[PDB]
């Protein structure tokens, strides 16, 4: 405590001896020290500069509680196979943090830490959110349960669909193509990502043709259906109006875009749970941080931010879509989304044993360049409680929409049946066999196998396992 | 018109060996089978009638067939679904629910549009079964 | 527009004879392509996948004006001395943006073109937003001119500190630093980012000690005196709540946390206009996607974003201090916030020629491991209109927080001064002589000069120029 | 066990003595008379379940539900010491049981029903281990101890207050000047009495302000900040909030409340006082008819427990010494669970669970009724610093005016305290008194009190009383 | 009149060796001494003015004692007084606080009233050594 | 106390010659230059007195440091100003004010609370020297 600079690791922000509490928060940092940066000085640096350190000592420290409040970094492993870059765990005093507050959380787990200079590349992996701090939030608003319950729908993963062209559709056109996607057999469609309001295309417009177009299919069909209106907008008083005349008009669901940021999506997913409204959350900017494995958040700490905050939905992957997504970190995704507790499993990149503290299941969303060929692959990757959604996959079939929509529906059923009936589905053989077998009784089905069995997007992943 | 309630509506009427392997994967995953009926097919007709009580670690996949077979020579006209629950924490819910029966001729639904505010529309889906003859009465 | 795959480049979404209008919105991106991926394909996929394409052709293109809204990559450069790695230039037209929105306009230019797996890496360097859009958006709530006609405060930079240790204070003792740091000299304090309201010290007890201290300290002065009372909270409700409290009572400034995100950060710009308060933007985050050349967002990007926005300050680097900050970047950022117009200047990484549409001027702030023994870098990087704040800087001073305060004071008069009389006060003999010359008559100043002089924070910069 | 009918509930899954508690759950312990032939382990089943998931007879509907996890379950059975036929009873009751932030939610498990069991002659609420995970879904103390002291500018010493007397019939004029002339003679506070509310005799806002009239008056002529709890008690939350709202818009630095009001008021008035930077005074109206005795009802530790969660910034809690019931150990328990951090086992002071507090704010306990400035060096000894000691009577029943009682009561304290602080062995029955005649030497006032009131006691049986040593 | 602010003010002014043994109780609890001065009394004056650093290494209570001494000759005609801080958690306060020093003379205070809405009186408290005379000659 | 409004104020009252090449540097940036007295000390005083008008591009700094000298010798004893402006977009203010006089004697400000609602207070700032005396003989 006299005057002057001292290292971090000096300074109480290292302990190899701590003893981790259940009330305490934990990260999990992939750290690369500059050059010459000591390995155990750059996590006691993290730990400080995002607990109670500054670069200097201060005095003021000695009016507090010091000893309680500074983080602790208490483990640093290397990584395998990665040279001078090592895995650092840092515990954090319970009473650090806001209740209920993902921007009090975030502003000290990824304030200023990603900025220093003596560290080159730094990454969030994961995180051990204790009960504690998790029965202060809400949680989904609606949850997987609840949302199959309010669909009438059990046991084989819900359909949706993306709007296409991706802008310049007016709103009657919008209300066209969701009456067709949903009468043909889809559960659901969605408005785009950047489908907001604009010139080609007021809000308005496009929230009272869907409407029709919703109604409609459910009267053709004798089945709840959706669309996701994107309520998405400039800020929190837009934001609002659009989800109350999405309310007032009787849509079951709406949609926000992680871009709105957090404070407001706690705000809409708390209002969500109040208006009886179904919140699906697109992802929009996640792989700005979360692509790279040297740097940035990983996905997996989102979804966990996510489900706190109470979305209903969160686009997590498909693993053999046109976007990124190792299957074993997907399947990590997948698991802290929907499960009740979290085990360790270091190579689906779960590195914290966690409960989630009855907080409820928040469903993942499997979009962006599929196909109902790949359906026994998507049942295999990710399971019975997720939303395939097929935007070009439906809205390109060359016979319509309703035949797009139709196809979809056939392959999933006749996918889903047979794998209950013991078929060894993933199988390279049985599963287009079993799609085939369908298809040959349902002209639509057959036309979409035939026209996109060639695509496939394979590339090397940059989010991957570090483990086995 | 089909009504498209159910999971595997879209693929067609399953026989009774088609419904017992269901039924088998169900129990093995240890859910609770049970049976229910309606003549209402509106869609938000949350509660179909109860056939008994749900069937709780019954064993034999034969005897929820049997169940089956008895509340179809008994129920008038109309839908039969088959739906598995799991008491599970974390589920406790419904986790298959798919049609066993329906009717020959069903007419399906009318859009009645009220008009609200403004340019809105309160909509009301009305069934033709429904509106023309008492439960048990209408197909 | 048969059904099916094709190229992006045959979609419409490459022009290399396109001409730019003065309405569109311009994007530069800096593209690795996976191996085998031709480089004008990948700018192509990246126009098509954030204007109007999917990965398959769909007939609901031809109900549209499907020519006007497709974007169009126009131009694909090689990068200076990087191996596969491309400047992508891309325009879009003007009305595919909902007006006043920076939600919508991330939700299509950052939404989902960063997780395609067929790049391997992609960064967002510069946009070129066009007069037209421009006015739509308020700008700055108070802007550097107002800003200083309220403060009362002209020809020097301004001088702030954060509050340390950053938590465990409660309020109290919080104003008590804040009155210590204000009567030594300081124009503001600060909250730190992540205090906002926690066991140790709720924020009502923070605000109203806070303005006791504020008050004492301009009456002990004579002089306008503020510190930044953090109203970040987890939801727009609360947030307002606390912004609402701080005007009741009197504050001149508030701060926000760039993690409460663009919807929220939209609200309270328009709110602090609305309510005559100055806004600060700390910009909490932006280094899990500004940090790594390869992939993210450059920071001269958010800097326009949050000028478009409206927040009165932003903190935009330092160079000499503890987090990352390469000098010819910092000097573009400072740019890019305060001036009227923007020429090319490769070197700082003004990569488009943007006019800012009288949008007022955006005050960067410098702050984070900097000390008085710094000022003559830090007036030569920097210039006039700026923040330098000194947390640890002034409350690390081992005679107490009032001599801090008044060492950065009599430091930055007494370098303003030399240099306006002509004195060539960057050179490594004449900076720190001034400031030598006068902490002769200044105790506090010769024992910071002491204290801190070994102390740099000299590494290898991430975030760096292609061109010099 | 799912066949239809009646079965024992510690054949229904209510008991395990093998069970091992979590710490996210919350527990009871339950002081249980058995009914002549009712076994003691299924008496504590059936409370374990009547007060989570059971009724008289089995249902099917269980098997709807994950029914082993939201069943409580009754774990350990203890003869009481010296008591023949009663036992304590601990139950674990899983945290998902409960609304998040809601007393009125626990309590209507944990004493909703389970007092009229027929087959249970007596039950008493003696204590709960509240979980860490349950506690930060509460406020906790808008205010709490540490930042009233702040607010307030006094740190080291006990507070002093004063009920206004007569209880009933004072104009609102008449009471400002009894606020006046307490507040200027040297105490902290005064109060409202908890039967002030609003009457023919005087409306409350007559009362309001002229009590602040008199309480700006009383820092005026002193230099020190001062206050009266307002009584804001009201039929409504409407017209409760209305009183709350007039006594902030008039800078009031506090309020009170009576417990008569209720959980879901209370709770509601304690997030108000939190918003509104208002110090908020719980008087525990009622407590004392269902507190009073050992065999029966919730021990007031357990009311402590309840009302440091919804967050009043003050409760009454006992004296010893004075005219209310209150036997040292109880008393000593109950500050401690009041003021303290953390709770370790102690079971002569009557905490039978271990406890943190997960830094909900402390609640200052506050000492009133029957109590005088004689007795203030056992008052200091039983009850310590953060405390209020409330002299009503004390005050006012001074023969030279309300200026002179006040007087006196603040010269013994703080001669107390400096004395204390110097080392004297001053709860010594040859030290403490001879203090009081020491400062009063040259304080008539003082002198005068002692003079009136020194062999003042009240000293009888108690009725809650500890079960060990 | 006489300034009641502090735990003592009730009782004559404190001699050196009764603040010496006020002193001694708060160091054997391990708490934090510190020194302040002011001339402003208002009860609403939270800040009053530092006498260097609080003297948190120090155990020997003559060296608090030599510091009050010190700012006694240092500082203006006015107020001083004497504080304990505790750091620990469930603290972290002033857990004592009292005068060593006041003036001969405190004239006081006077009580402002404007007329508010209604019947109500908006209350502000006036210092006579403020308003008179600037910080360093209002005794 | 010193008054401390003005960029240099921390650094020793300016002689002349100092302030000669404040002005220069001004000039020679193209601002106009002008002078300002006051007796209030307010920070919220606004506009202090203006000595005639501002002095647009007059080119001699010699001409400025007349006009201020001429200023000193006519102004009751308080505070004179120099302040520089620049007219050009972007700015359209002042970029430049510092103190080149003030009184021997400055007592300075006291603080004024009022009660507000709950806990805040209502501050106003109150100058010594303004409270006493009229402009033109306040110092
Ligand atoms: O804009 C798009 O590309 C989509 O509408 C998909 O359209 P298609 O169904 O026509 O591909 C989705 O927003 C992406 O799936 C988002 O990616 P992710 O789900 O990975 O966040
Ligand atoms: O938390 C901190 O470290 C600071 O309060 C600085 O404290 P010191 O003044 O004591 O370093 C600032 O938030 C950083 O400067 C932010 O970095 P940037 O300005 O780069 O965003
Ligand atoms: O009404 C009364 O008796 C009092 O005003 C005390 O008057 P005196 O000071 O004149 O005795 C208090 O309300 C009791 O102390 C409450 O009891 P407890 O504190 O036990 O709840
Ligand atoms: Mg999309
Ligand atoms: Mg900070
Ligand atoms: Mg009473």
């Amino acid at each position: 405590y006299e005057s002057g600079v001292i290292p971090y690791a000096k300074m109480g922000y290292w302990d190899a001896a701590y003893t981790v509490k259940d009330t305490d928060v934990l990260a999990l940092f992939r750290i690369t020290p500059q050059p010459g940066v000591d390995p155990v000085e750059a996590a006691a640096a993290v730990a400080g500069e995002s607990s109670t350190a500054t670069w200097t000592v201060v005095w003021t420290d000695l009016l507090t509680a010091c000893e309680r409040y500074r983080a602790k970094a208490y483990r640093v492993d290397p990584v395998p196979n990665s040279t001078d870059v090592y895995f650092a765990f840092i515990a954090y005093e319970c009473d650090l943090f806001e209740e209920a507050s993902l921007a009090n959380l975030t502003a000290s787990i990824i304030g200023n830490v990603f900025g220093f200079k003596a560290i080159s590349a730094l990454r969030l992996e994961d995180m051990r959110i204790p009960h504690s701090y998790l029965x202060t939030f809400q949680g989904p608003a609606t949850g997987i349960i609840v949302e199959r319950e309010r669909l009438n729908k059990y046991g084989t993963p819900l359909l949706g669909a993306t709007v296409k062209p991706k802008l310049g559709l007016s709103g009657k056109n919008y209300g066209r193509v969701v009456y067709e996607g949903l009468k043909g057999g889809l559960d659901f469609l969605k408005d785009d990502e950047n489908i907001n309001s604009q010139p080609f295309m007021r809000w308005r417009e496009r929230f009272l043709n869907c409407l029709e177009g919703i109604n409609r299919a459910s009267a053709a069909t004798g089945e709840v259906k959706g669309s996701y209106l994107n309520v998405t907008a400039a800020t929190m008083e837009e934001v609002y109006k659009r989800a109350e005349y999405a309310k007032a008009i009787g849509s079951i669901v709406v949609m926000i875009d992680l871009v709105m940021g957090y404070t407001a999506i706690q705000s809409i997913a708390y209002w969500a749970r109040e208006n009886d409204m179904l919140l699906h959350l697109h992802r929009a900017g996640n792989s700005t941080y979360a692509r790279q494995k040297n740097h940035g958040i990983n996905f997996r700490v989102i979804c966990k931010w996510m489900r706190m905050s109470g979305v209903d939905h969160i686009h997590a992957g498909t693993v053999v879509g046109k976007l990124e997504g190792d299957p074993l970190m997907i399947k990590g995704f997948y698991d802290i989304l929907r499960l009740t507790e979290l085990e360790v499993n270091l190579p689906f990149g779960i590195f914290f044993e966690m409960d989630w503290a009855s907080l409820r299941r928040c469903m993942p969303v499997a979009s962006g360049g599929i196909h109902c060929g790949q359906m026994h692959q998507l049942i295999h990757y990710l399971g019975d409680d997720v939303v395939l959604q097929f935007g070009g996959g439906t809205i390109g079939h060359p016979d319509g929409i309703q035949a797009g929509a139709t196809a979809n529906r056939v392959a999933l059923e006749a996918m889903v049946l047979a794998r209950n009936e013991g078929a060894d589905y993933f199988n390279n053989q049985v599963g287009p066999q079993i799609l085939r077998d369908a298809a040959k009784t349902c002209g639509p089905l057959q036309t979409a196998l035939d026209l996109w069995k060639d695509i496939s997007f394979n590339y090397t992943s940059t989010d991957t396992a570090d483990f086995s | 018109m089909r009504l498209t309630q159910g999971c595997f509506s879209f693929l067609p009427d399953l026989t009774d060996a088609q419904i017992e392997k269901q039924v088998a994967y169900a129990m093995s995953r240890g859910w609770a089978m049970n049976v229910e009926w309606t003549d209402d097919p509106h869609p938000r007709n949350n509660y179909w009638e109860l056939w008994g009580l749900p069937l709780f670690d019954i064993k034999d996949p034969a005897t929820v067939m049997f169940e089956l077979n008895e509340a179809r020579k008994s129920c008038a006209a109309g839908y039969i679904r088959m739906n598995a629950f799991d008491a599970s924490y974390g589920t406790e819910s419904c986790v298959m629910s798919f049609l066993t029966n329906r009717p020959a001729n069903e007419p399906g639904f009318y859009l009645d549009r009220t008009d609200g505010i403004g340019r809105q529309i309160i909509y009301s889906i009305k069934s033709y079964s429904v509106q023309a003859n008492p439960e048990g009465s209408r197909y």
